[PDB]
RNA sequence: AUUGGAUAUGCCAUAUAAAGCGCUUUCGAAGAGUCGAGUUGUGCAGCUCUAAAUGGGUGGUUCAUCUAA
RNA sequence: UUGACCUCAAAUCAGGUAGGACUACGCGCUGAACAAUAAGCGCAGGAAAAGAAAAUAACCAUGAUUCCCUCAGUAACGGUGAAGCGGGAAAAGCUCAAAUUUGAAAUCUGGCAACAUUUCUUUUGUUGUCCGAGUUGUAAUUUCAA
């Protein structure tokens, strides 16, 4: 079978925080989660008057506190917003990889047999020689 | 005065300030035509003038647009 | 023949070769005018299969149109107006960036004797091919108006009264 | 048949209600014997015939 | 790994090209109804349906849902067990959407329902298999993501002249149930012993 | 009536892979390089994240069969390179 | 061709264990074999369906009562619902119009006798 | 100083192609055959120039007169030119020495030729300018030349040229053609860019 | 009626009249000389082909043929 | 928009003249080509037999005509149609074979130089 | 653009792993390391991918750009007052004719009539009574 | 008068040429920012992503038919 | 130093070409209030457009396009509204890209010069010669029916 599991990177997952009413209502099995106490007015004023680095202004549903990106998250956002490779150590300029031409092909590519054009005097010149012959005997040339 | 003679269509409809005729649209290359003005078209269309060259083409078609002189 | 290698090489448009050249040429085309003459096609493979022969009377014009009606259809109509003495044969895609899409338009001189004496392009000298790009008769013009054979693509509201009815 | 555009070629609109004239449309403009004359009607001179 | 936090049942949902506006309405209504179903883009091949096992292994979904529209006038639904398992083809008729004015039921999205099957589902073998398979699919397993803990709705399955009737109801406090809105007449066509393959084991 | 078996028309031969077109396509595939998404896909396959690679290719191309063909193409590039590297 | 042995083998292979709690499965099979012969009369079958659902709901509630699972949804629950709130406004308007039509019909009937 | 627009475009393209990172298939054309061997290559190539348009007509009218009065030759030896013709010769494994111009304008016309030449087992070299190749064949330009047959007199000469190309172009470079080209900077450019980079990385991240 | 048409109605130049409107005239035969000699200009082509011993169409005729006797 | 048929007699005579103008151009030969016999594609119509477009490449080859001279002598060719049954093949071979027996082919003028 | 992206990472709506994979595109491999200013300046002006934009990020940016003294007591009271008093100063800033005698058969504004006016001819009285009865 | 396609006939003809049919112990190239997926507009277009080689398109209950850019 | 080529300029440079009018019919684009409509915009011809199947069908199969009759107020969609088949009018088929002519760029524009030719001193060519275009590909050959 396939165990019907969940991968660590599945696009569907719990908790969908939105733009910062408090959704501290319940949890699984229908039990009321305790509402975290509102932060101190002095601390809330400090956060509102001085935005932290990477202040997203997004609150998770479980707690009323805002969610702020960490240093690595700010680093990834910087790379993404500036349109560079989002992996610091990943060579975008690898050496030439001759996986096909590293071995010599022993036979010609086509199998079509040689025409007899290539082993007999050319017909285009013979055609022009006859044309020039006609011109000479008619006095044009 | 607010209108003068238009050089193209010869009508006293050339606006002094905008430098544009209200009848034909001079100095624009294309003449001013509007299908809602059906009578406006029939007042200045082909045939309302000498039509000297078109009458020459019409007359010269029958013999095949030939040239030269007879015997 | 080298035209096979060019055809399969133009299929991979983001590979290392095709991404490096795309930016280098896109900047180069931006330095020039919006509509400028192209001395030779940048894709000899694509122009060849669209009707272009490397003889006198065939013209290539490169144009960039802002992205964001079909861009290809706009390219042919702007070029055909710019070169009003030629006929728009066909057109193709050469490059693009975030702002512009670059096209090359193949035109044909209907007054050139190498064109007027060529039985395979004589058809374009007849007056019914005047401004094919303007009347939706080019390859992209046909597609933009749904011309095709299948089910995917005035007889309705008229009342037809016969003599004996 | 009559012309499809016979009788329609004038530019006439009803002069309005309350002016002591029949509300039949009258030709506008001025300076001719035609201006003020009613049009667009079977009963009117130079008007469309009834059921052409 | 093979799976982190393995939920008992997961569903994979697909739609074929040429689906109607109402058919797309029903499909969107369903994916909202079971939250443990992973939606997927259109399948280009209306003929090579045996690839769905590879899609199922990829997304870790053991229950496959395919909504095939034929001639833009017929709607079919293939429901299968992704690893081996049975594949049952149904025909859909007399559709009903959420946006219908008459149907005024309102349920919590992801709320675990109660499955009520008609006892006729226990009469014939193929009916026993279909009932068990539909139970394992519609029944939201415990711990499913985006699911609600409260119980609010009941899904009813009944057999009438060999036709399955599926009706969802909302329980009001006092049962006094209200029709939620998903109302369609089901018709079993055939059952395949394998996942979109194998010999036919039941024919209409 | 007496049924007649018909020959194959030349138009139904289309899609057959030629030896010269296979040679040309492999020569060009190496020369051009790989697309940005192809480079990322090969990293995932090298890191044995096959499930993530297939999901990425399907996301990029838009169809499972196109993804399955691309993953087979790139993994054959990886093994052929690793044989020569 | 309707292979009962094959179906029985498949049913046994994919059979959910009977020891599974009703909380985990939340599937109830009605003990009474409700039969609606009048298939054409959908109104008659609606009562049978409601009765079967009511019986199933009562059985599930009794079974889940010992499971200490909150059957009732608290009035403070404001999570996302299957039916959109915007769509509920249109549904309420349609019900209001239908209710008003019935009220007008009753008023007109009373007015007919009044006059 | 106010340069014209086309002159500014010319020099910017020269610098831009240097600062950017050129892929290995396009950077291998920056490394051409050395000056000494190229001279020896063209010495052999100029003994097999295709005959001029006048010289061909001169020969044909000479044979035309003979038949006009009253009346067998050898296979012509020369150098092979033309992109499609040469590519067909390489795939036929008939070419003995392929000489690719280093500045073909749409570079993808010749970008596959070094790989195709190495795949088929053909000794090849990248020589300077499309005009030197054009001069040999009485044209203004040759994207590529090729030698398939030479007279028995020059069999030993070609075997020496092929060895020199092998020793001076294929044995040399080799790893140098597998490396991404470009990124070359002036004497003071890195220092200026280092100051710009550190200034930008400080707080100019927006 | 038109300003163009009234232009030449009042003009003194005569109209470019060509008298080519001769209906009922059946085209004369070039091509074969033998056919031209034995062809009579009154009869239709179906009557001439039948009389000369030839077929006007190798297919069926999409109408009722004539019956004189 | 009303479509009228007052030119119905005018159209009928114009076509009869056009047929007459064709016969003027090409007199010893029929004004129509020889169409094959085919069976319509439906269960409603497959009992009948109507005229197709051209004779398939196998019908020409079996009769003895090549696909190059077929158009010259007035035999239309249909590269699309094929012979799924011997009944259709044998029917149209005899349609051509009757045509060839009833056909007079006038000789052309062949240019021939002084020498060979 | 960065705020829409930053919101997506924090709000977990778009998976971080998927964002990294979506960052390997045609534009990320067009590196800008070491390019001259005359090239980069046009590249950013022209070759800049236009990513989608969400209203939530627009509001959040406005919140960031909101200075401490953007709307103090004066700029919220007198600035509101000047607009209000301006609007106040902005705010402070039919005849029956019978169709008889010289008024009969008119087409436009009659003599000695100004403003809104109505015309009556005593024939519309019949229509008026009928309309009243309707 | 001015012309059209034939016929008869004279002269010229660069045939060391060109073609059909028939045979194969030999070969057979087939159109890409296009198809397509997603999304937003009115099959078509924009945007994002972006292919394949008995492949791809369209139909039907594996089959039939067709061979786009 | 001298010279090849690439790109880009200049000329009252040699010869050409485009614009505007008409607009019934034709082809695109745009488009309302109450209709693939009117108006507005672009572009042609004596017809235009379409056109030699990435077409139907499920038959004993049909065979480019166009138009007519019919299908048919039918199917479908929810009042709108087809198409396949069938009967008829007319019939005609084809050209490229992708192949090494490689024992020979066999191809072509222009100048000059003769020579003819003409609806025509007004038209149209031919023959010679020279400069060029062209190998980053002009001819012959092939287009899947092969
Ligand atoms: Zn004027």
């Amino acid at each position: 079978e396939i165990d019907a599991g969940y991968s660590s990177d599945s696009s569907t997952e719990d908790v969908a925080p939105g733009l910062y009413n408090l959704y501290i209502n319940y949890d699984i099995d229908g039990k009321k989660i305790t509402r975290p106490a509102t932060p101190a007015a002095l601390d809330s004023l400090i956060a509102s008057i001085d935005k932290d680095k990477g202040w997203t202004g997004i609150v998770d549903p479980m707690t009323g506190k805002p969610v702020n990106l960490t240093t690595e998250e700010l680093g990834l956002l910087k790379r993404l917003a500036q349109s560079e490779i989002p992996d610091e150590n990943f060579d975008p300029y690898p050496d030439y990889d001759d996986f096909f031409t590293n071995t010599v092909r022993e036979t010609p590519l086509s199998s079509a047999p040689e025409p007899k054009r290539r082993f007999a005097p050319s017909k285009h010149e013979q055609k022009r020689i006859l044309q020039l012959a006609y011109a000479i005997r008619k006095g044009r040339i | 005065k607010s209108h003068t003679i238009c050089r193209r269509c010869g009508k006293r409809s050339f606006h002094i300030q905008k430098s544009t005729c209200a009848c034909c649209g001079y100095p624009a290359a294309k003449t001013r035509s509007y299908n809602w003005g059906a009578k406006a078209k029939r007042r200045r269309t082909t045939g309302t003038g000498r039509m000297s060259y078109l009458k020459k083409v019409h007359r010269s078609f029958k013999n095949g647009f030939r040239s030269g002189k007879p015997a | 023949g080298a035209y096979k290698y060019l055809e399969e090489l133009a299929k991979k448009k983001q590979s290392d070769v095709n991404l490096f050249l795309s930016r280098v040429r896109a900047w180069e085309y931006r330095q020039m005018n919006v509509i400028h003459r192209a001395s030779r096609p940048s894709r000899p493979d694509k122009a060849r299969r669209l009707g272009y022969k490397a003889k006198q009377g065939y013209v290539i014009y490169r144009i960039r149109v802002r992205r964001g009606r079909s861009a290809r259809c706009t390219a042919e109509e702007r070029v055909g107006r710019y070169c009003s003495n030629l006929r728009v044969l066909n057109s193709y895609w050469v490059n693009q960036d975030a702002t512009y899409k670059f096209f090359e338009v193949i035109l044909v001189d209907p007054s050139h004797k190498a064109i007027r004496r060529d039985p395979r392009i004589n058809w374009i000298v007849n007056p019914v091919h005047k401004h094919r790009e303007s009347r939706g008769l080019t390859s992209i013009g046909k597609k933009s108006r749904g011309i095709g054979k299948g089910h995917r693509f005035l007889r309705h509201n008229t009342l037809s009264l016969r003599r004996y009815r | 048949a009559v012309s499809e555009k016979a009788g329609h070629q004038t530019s006439a609109e009803s002069w309005g209600t309350g002016r002591a004239l029949a509300r039949i449309p009258r030709v506008g403009g001025g300076g001719t014997h035609r201006s003020g004359q009613a049009a667009f009607g079977n009963m009117c001179r130079s008007g469309r015939m009834f059921a052409p | 790994s093979a799976g982190f936090v393995p939920i008992k049942q997961k569903v994979l949902v697909l739609s074929s090209r040429g689906v109607t506006y109402r058919q797309r309405h029903l499909l969107n209504d369903l994916v909202s109804m079971m939250p443990h179903s992973k939606k997927d883009s259109k399948l280009d091949s209306k003929d090579r349906l045996y690839q769905l096992n590879e899609l199922a292994e990829l997304y870790n979904c053991n229950n496959i849902f395919f909504f095939e529209s034929r001639r833009r006038e017929d709607l079919y639904l293939h429901i299968a067990r992704a690893p081996n398992g049975p594949t049952v083809k149904f025909h859909v008729e007399n559709l009903h959407t959420m946006d219908e004015l008459n149907m005024t039921g309102n349920a919590l999205k992801g709320s675990r329902p109660i499955l009520s099957f008609d006892k006729t589902f226990d009469t014939a073998p193929h009916l026993k298999v279909v009932k068990e398979l539909l139970q394992q699919t519609f029944g939201i397993p415990k711990g499913a993501r985006r699911s609600k803990p409260f119980i609010d709705r009941v899904c009813t399955l009944t057999i009438a002249d060999g036709k399955i009737w599926f009706r969802n109801y909302e329980i009001r406090e006092n049962v006094t149930l209200i029709e939620i809105g998903p109302r369609f007449v089901m018709t079993i066509i055939n059952i395949l012993e394998g996942s979109f393959g194998g010999p036919v084991i039941y024919k209409n | 009536l007496t049924k007649r078996q018909l020959p194959e028309r030349p138009s139904r031969r289309k899609g057959h892979l030629s030896k010269r077109t296979a040679f040309v396509r492999s020569i060009v595939r190496e020369v051009a390089g790989f697309a940005p998404y192809e480079r990322r896909v090969m990293e995932l396959i090298r890191n044995s994240q096959d499930k993530r690679a297939r999901k990425l290719a399907k996301k990029r191309l838009g169809t499972l069969k196109r993804a399955k063909g691309k993953i087979e193409e790139l993994t054959s590039v990886i093994q052929s390179s690793r044989l020569a590297h | 061709i309707n292979n009962t042995v094959a179906l029985e083998n498949i049913y046994e292979r994919i059979k959910y264990p009977d020891d599974i709690s009703f909380v985990e499965n939340q599937a109830v099979t009605t003990k009474e074999p409700i039969i609606i012969e009048n298939v054409e009369d959908d109104l008659a079958r609606e009562l049978a369906f409601y009765k079967q659902g009511v019986s199933s709901v009562k059985a599930a509630f009794a079974k889940l009562r010992e499971a200490n699972v909150l059957i009732s949804r608290p009035h403070d629950y404001f999570a996302e619902m299957l039916k959109s709130d915007d769509h509920m406004e249109k549904v309420r308007q349609e019900l209001i119009k239908e209710a008003t039509a019935k009220k007008l019909s009753q008023q007109a009937k009373k007015q007919r006798e009044l006059k | 100083v106010k340069w014209p627009e086309y002159i500014r475009l010319q020099r910017r393209r020269k610098i831009l192609n240097l600062r950017l990172k050129v892929p290995p298939a396009i950077a291998q054309f920056q490394k051409t055959l050395d000056k000494n061997t190229a001279t020896q290559v063209f010495k052999l190539l100029n003994k097999y120039r295709p005959e001029t348009a006048a010289e061909k007509k001169q020969r044909l009218v000479a044979e035309a007169e003979a038949v006009a009065n009253g009346k067998v030759s050898k296979k012509p030896y020369n150098v092979k030119y033309g992109l499609n013709h040469v590519v067909a010769l390489i795939e036929a494994k008939k070419a003995k020495l392929v000489l690719i111009a280093s500045d073909v304008d749409p570079i993808e016309l010749v970008v596959f030729l070094p790989a195709l030449c190495k795949k088929m087992g053909v000794p090849y070299a990248i020589v300077k300018n499309k005009a030197r190749l054009g001069t040999v064949i009485h044209q203004k330009t040759a994207a590529v030349l090729a030698v398939t047959e030479v007279r028995e007199e020059d069999k030993n000469e070609l075997a020496s040229i092929v060895s020199a190309v092998d020793a001076n172009f294929s044995a040399k470079y080799d790893e140098s053609r597998r490396k991404w080209g470009g990124g070359i900077m002036g004497g003071k450019t890195q220092a200026l860019l280092a100051k710009r980079a550190k200034a930008a990385a400080a707080t100019v991240r927006l | 009626a038109n300003p163009r048409q009234r232009n030449k109605q009042r003009s003194g130049k005569p109209r470019l009249t060509r008298r080519n409107a001769n209906k009922k005239a059946k085209a004369k035969i070039y091509g074969n000389f033998v056919i031209q000699q034995n062809w009579d200009k009154h009869a239709t082509l179906r009557q001439n082909y039948a009389r000369l011993g030839l077929l006007a169409t190798p297919n069926y005729v999409t109408g009722g043929v004539e019956k004189l006797y | 928009y009303v479509k009228t048929w007052f030119n119905q007699p005018g159209r009928k005579l114009r076509r009869r003249q056009a047929r007459q103008t064709k016969a003027a151009k090409i007199a010893p030969r029929p004004v129509e080509a020889i169409r094959p016999a085919v069976k319509p594609p439906t269960i409603r119509y497959n009992m009948k037999v109507r005229a197709g477009r051209g004779f398939t490449l196998e019908e020409l080859k079996a009769a003895g005509v090549s696909r190059r001279v077929a158009s010259t002598i007035g035999i239309p060719v249909d590269h699309r149609r094929r012979n799924r049954s011997e009944e259709s093949l044998q029917r149209n071979v005899e349609r051509i074979k009757v045509y060839l027996a009833h056909l007079i082919v006038f000789p052309r003028k062949a240019g021939q130089p002084k020498k060979g | 653009e960065a705020m829409t992206l930053a919101q997506d990472i924090a709000s977990r709506r778009k998976s971080k792993a998927d964002l990294i994979d979506e960052g390997y595109n045609r534009w990320s491999f067009q590196s800008k390391e070491g390019l001259p200013d005359w090239f980069l300046d046009e590249e950013t002006t022209v070759n800049k991918p236009n990513k989608p934009i969400t209203k939530e990020a627009v509001l959040a940016l406005r919140e960031k750009m909101k200075a401490l003294n953007a709307r103090p007591i004066k700029k919220v009271l007198e600035a509101q007052g000047r607009k209000k008093m301006r609007t106040i100063k902005r705010l402070q800033r039919p005849t029956l004719v019978v169709a008889k005698g010289p008024n009969k058969g008119l087409k436009s504004r009659p003599k000695g009539v100004k403003g809104k006016y109505k015309m009556v001819d005593s024939r519309m009285k019949k229509d008026l009574r009928a309309q009243k009865r309707l």
